[PDB]
């Protein structure tokens, strides 16, 4: 997996080059804004099992045939592997927060994962809907601006929602 | 590729675990020395050129006989010569590759692994390319944590040709 | 034990290398943590008592079946109470010396690992403990940084718990 | 393994006590001396390679009969397993000087490792010699006032000086 | 799924071998059984709603918390107490399907896989399903071997709540 | 794998259903036939050896070209493999009659025997008619008057013929 | 391991005898007793983990000194591993109990177990302390005369008592 | 050894479970069916000295040349004669075995195992065994329950050498 | 295919080598060698008919009762006796393959694998083949190194039926 | 795998029959040919580092752009696993010099590798040039007159010509 | 230690089977090439000394920097020039070792395995040894199989080095 | 493991010495003496199954309490284990006459085998009259003077004796 920063040596070395001003520029800023990063990803793990247990009985009361018998999440076996699928989802988010680049979410993740659910026969877009579910609380927990430091993390919030959306098309 | 931020998610993917306070810390660690490692990085790009030049000279001034026996593994030719400064160059790239990224990923990657088979396979001692480091280490004018910083990594070829 | 600095070490023993810049810039990143830590760790000491009588408090009043049901695994026995406010102590004990050490190992391995099958054994209910610690995290009285961090351990626990 | 830190809250709990303020002045001041700690791992290890070669290059001055037909020595295998203990040793060392503590090196490095060298016929002595010359390149390299903030490290130099000391006494 | 048959299979298949007289004689014994499990299955299935309706009921008793206290987790709103008494109707069916299979299998697969994190994550307490499980055991008004069996398979489920 | 009882039961589940009266029934003559069953497994099992031998005779008799020289169960490792298939297609048939369910044999014996075969260039058709030998001895045997308690075991031998006959499609 | 059958059949083979009529005559009404073996496990198992639970309970209330900090059933890794270890004693002389016979006690439970529990510093007369408490209520839930056919299982509550014994003086 | 006893324990202790249900109905199987096994085992006992007796004289009548032939693995001494009747009795006596434990344990142990490697080491042919056995089968005068018991176990002697 | 070529060859590729002295002086070994299995190889196949007619009465000599007895598995009908030459053919051919190739190889993959499961279930007496082989043997007026070759794949096939 | 002599055992089983005239005289001339092959084997395996580094020299000569940055033999680790497949292929075309046959080239070498390359983005054609190179110095090593008992070993030298060709063909 | 015979044997052993002639061949190839490898031993024995002084001189000749440069790594002290002629003599030594027992083993076992860490560690150049071999090579004197049998593991020796 | 050359190697080079011309006379009659040690192997190989079963019939005749129930040799598993035994270490004593050197023979048969035998409860010394008795049969075979070309091999029987001598002092 790559980082932010591992990601423009990477490409600097394809081309054989030193990095140029704009390179080191780009560079610094993303250090700059690394207190915001942590809060993010502080806020979003401190919250997790609140982040997907309200979002999956969102989905549950929304889509009631999920938990009907014969349903995809009936029986607690697969009740259990549907939680666990929201937690994973959303473990792999927090470090590609972390790390600013989505390698790691979509190498160890995402690959392959609708073909997994297509063989299983569970329906894809409840999936893309549980994590589009805990997007939304995810943020309002990460940019909630009582008690920190005040100032604007928006473009954060633009990144993070982009790592939740990557996942949900990438199940639909 | 090996920095304090994939290392640290590494840790917590191979538990099964999110991240803790364990692993922010770690990450809090490399952002606050990235002022340090970046100084270093950007005086090594601007001067790159002059110290190719230097200790590339610092080389055949050390072990003259690489400029004067017969044979393509040495720098008695034109292309000989080319082939040793583009070398050089690529060993100072990788150590400002290692201070942007912080950590020893790039130049594990990119250099170190599969090095002892080239320099045995194209007859290349490795001691011409600590000589052509220790004049960088002596020469690169850098002072107080950029200078421990670029000097950690070049130390850390020095040990892999060692 | 889990520390910043134990998994700098376990990383470079498990890959069989010396330390690397990687690692100590990660053990750096705990030193500097390590007063905001202390901070949060001595107040949380300093005012160990009232902030365990007041959690268990929270605890009656939210569920005050627990202080009226026949029972060893409930708080209506002056026993019962006791022990209550023991495992109390031991949650607020174990936060801080995650705080003191900088990372979840004390709580990892002293109270959550087993957790489940003792709760599950004697009848305890997670949720008794969740109230008690959110008690201590809206109580503890600390801010800024030493906030965050005395949080990141409550709110470690509390997943644990869920 | 425990570093400093860890060893404390060990010994706490076992009592069942929360840390005096003895205990925290003690640990607030390894954290201000933690800069000098970080300069001499960084020290030693950017130099491990001299360390080890001008030791076994040492030891076999004084010694020849290790390196004479039917020393333990003699023999390219015989003599790469040598250089690599004597890295192994140092590794640990470092470890242990970056933890504040020398469960690591006892754990991982130390125990047993005398009986092993009585099995294999190897002798613990000369491993001693070795790790002596390592030790007194160690402490040079680490406390030499040359390229750094002037202080005081005696404290921290007795520290290392005691993690090679205890390794030696382990072989003999 | 696991019963008396699939078990006596699964041996010979591990070990490569036709099914030996060892396990005809395992099969027989389950044919035998099979009237009394039968007899239990029936009744339990035929006063099925007066015993859902009667546990639930000596839930609500037992702890009356339940029908007062604000959250989903509780039965304190028509969509709690309907979610209750279905899953108490679901605990009664998998004692039916244990009877007819002969084992436990269905109750494995379908409920107590994955139980305790079911639990651990709506915040429901074991000690709920385990009264509800008890007031079935006393009133399901079988006697001689069809309580033997039926109690089987309830104190099964309570074994794996506690 | 399911068995005759746990089959009605899965099929009850994903319709959440108690099961009804006509079902208790349909499992009570299951039980009540079982001594039939029983006989039909024993004998099948203590006569396996001579089962697949006369019907190897028999294939080989019929289809000479299998044991001359480049057929596919000439050489002693090729027969040995063609006589331990047609012990292991006998072996899951009696487990089948066991349980009163296909699923064990489908599973683990004919989901991909036929992809198996004609990788191998095995004649399937050729192992199709191994297996409808061994079915007529194995009713024979099953349902030999001699020595039992008498009785009618029609509708049982229709069922052990159902198994022969699932195999012997699977790999034509 | 061996049932109260096969020891029978193990005794007899080393001296190349027939089973005697004394032999028959005690293995018949072995299994004219059965049944009341039968209902002995089924209601141990059946209450088994209020057997274990109430057990540790009374142990702590006993051995408080087993619960402080410091303590061996300190901390809920060692107390999971405590009730573990009750749970584990239980299931295996149940085991035997089914079995007719303690080899499968003695040799998949029992074996090594002294020395295990010294390697640890774990009390060994402590555990002793929790398995004559299971035994104690184990005896009472077997042999309670409500909700079953009257009649004397004196000496297979004798027997079980056996069981018990053996493995309290195995740790002690 | 093999008994169905110690597979319902084998089963559980696989599993790391208590036993259930499903494995008490497997030994009760076993309890009902030992009426008709030590009838079997008991017949065969008594009658033994007949049985083996007659069926070493069925071996010899079905192959002749075994009473004629030079060579030590052959009945043509003595000796030879009194191996082939002391073998006839180990096999009855494994049978007896068989009934008495309620399964193929006895046999599998101590005549099964290695018996492959045996018959070609000391040139003794598996026919004149199936012979033997196939006289006993036909001559024990067990009807009902106690013949299908008996020849149960005989015929899987006879598999065992086919 | 076990030859001494194929045996070189597997030692190197096993140990990721290339070819060394080691191995070559093998195969000058088996080069050497194979003017005495040529001619060895030559003879068996120009006196095949003879050796083959020759061996199977030496057969039904020793074993008299395989021409009487009724049975598939003898030698009683025209198909038996046709089936019987046959197999001693395929005996011999095997042979003339070993002394060709310079190995065990062909006799391990064509005949001896699977042969103890052939022999036990079409109730073939080793013994049988073992006495063509040995006739083969004493009959086939190979002398010196020739008739050492010719022997040693015999006596290899006698040790696998033994 | 093959050798020369098993190729025609292996042919002569599938038809059931012994060996011709014609067959034992091809096979005697290989045995009289023996010591040339010998020969080949050795020359070419003792010069097998200088044929390797040297047709690697000059395919980089020729194709720059494979170790220009971004090219597929740029990097040590590129260039490392370049040089150790050239190895792979001269070890394994030795191999079947030895034995007279290709099967252990085809089987354990080639199968496959023109999908490895495609799937790493490596220019088969380039891989096709390097075999093509240590194909020509390895026959003028092997037939030098230099040294050697003077003989006619052209017919070898073409078999030799024709295991390269084959590698070549199988990767381009 | 590798030989035509310990591998003859370990494959036999790794097998499990007795020795075979597929194995004796390969010991027969081993015994009749021993006596050029016997011849070559014996001379470059005798000669050793001469080969030694002559090739050592050959490396200063070629790399005359080694006689210069200060360092304890060259050969510019007395003390430098013994250890050259010593690694030169264990060269030579090995390679009559490897003509004794017929294999790589004696070269493989005290001189290839940890070389490449030996030469790295010390600043050692492979190619010094290459050349000292290459001398040996040209002068040794011997002529027919008694020079390729010793050129077989000098090369050996230069591969290993390259 | 070593031959008899590898070992006269490892004891000069232990020296750090050039092999004498004593050391080349003893190894080149080694060498002439081969086609002696060769036919040895073969003989006594080519007899392999007589020699075992003839010796383990000669075993069970003198010690009959061998193969009554109860014994050590009674039931067919401990016979076929008993047979082996005497097949392995026939097998391991013709490594060794291969070798010329007992080590194969001592590492990897004999070392710990009679602590093996005594754990068991094996007669130890019923296994030395086991190997003595293939001892005797193996001389025979391998010393018979008929089909062979004439000459002595008296010092090579002394040497066979001897590597069966130790491995029966061995178990004793
Ligand atoms: C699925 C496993 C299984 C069980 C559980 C089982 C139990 C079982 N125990 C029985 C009887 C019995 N059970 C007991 C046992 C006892 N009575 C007492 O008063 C003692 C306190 C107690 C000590 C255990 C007695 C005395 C009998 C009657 C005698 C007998 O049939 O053995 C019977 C005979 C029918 C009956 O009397 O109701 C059965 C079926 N059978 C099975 O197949
Ligand atoms: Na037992």
């Amino acid at each position: 997996m790559l980082d932010a920063f591992a990601k423009v040596v990477a490409q600097a070395d394809a081309r054989g080059e030193f990095l140029t001003n704009a390179q080191f520029d780009a560079l610094s800023n993303l250090v700059k804004e690394g207190n915001k990063r942590l809060d993010a990803v502080n806020r979003i793990t401190s919250n997790a099992s609140t982040i997907v247990a309200n979002a999956a009985r969102a989905l549950f009361a929304e889509q009631p045939q999920l938990i009907q018998p014969g349903g995809n999440a009936y029986t607690n076996r697969r009740m259990a592997a549907c939680l666990r699928d929201m937690e994973i989802i959303l473990r792999y988010v927090t470090y590609a927060i972390l790390a600013g680049d989505s390698s790691v979410l979509d190498d160890r993740c995402l690959n392959g994962l609708r073909e997994t659910y297509q063989a299983l026969g569970t329906p894809g877009s409840s999936v893309a809907v549980a994590i589009q579910k805990m997007k939304d609380a995810a943020i309002a927990i990460a940019n909630d601006p009582n008690g920190i430091t005040p100032g604007d993390c928006s473009a954060l919030m633009s990144e993070i929602a982009g790592y939740f959306d990557r996942a949900a098309a990438a199940v639909a | 590729m090996k920095t304090p931020i994939t290392e640290a998610i590494a840790a917590a993917d191979t538990q099964g675990r999110f991240l803790s306070n364990t692993e922010l810390q770690a990450v809090d660690g490399r952002f606050k020395r990235a002022v340090a490692s970046m100084e270093a990085a950007r005086a090594l790009t601007n001067n790159a050129q002059s110290l190719i030049d230097g200790a590339a000279q610092a080389v055949y001034q050390k072990f003259p006989y690489t400029t004067t026996m017969q044979g393509s593994q040495y720098a008695s030719t034109p292309e000989g010569k080319a082939k040793c400064a583009r070398d050089i160059g690529y060993y100072l790239r990788m150590v400002t590759y290692c201070l942007v990224a912080g950590g020893t990923g790039p130049m594990d990657e990119y250099l170190i692994a599969g090095l002892s088979e080239i320099n045995s396979t194209f007859d290349l001692s490795p001691s011409w390319y600590i000589e052509a480091l220790k004049y960088i280490k002596a020469n690169h004018g850098l002072t107080g944590q950029a200078a421990v910083e670029a000097n950690a990594y070049i130390d850390y070829a020095i040990n892999a040709l060692s």
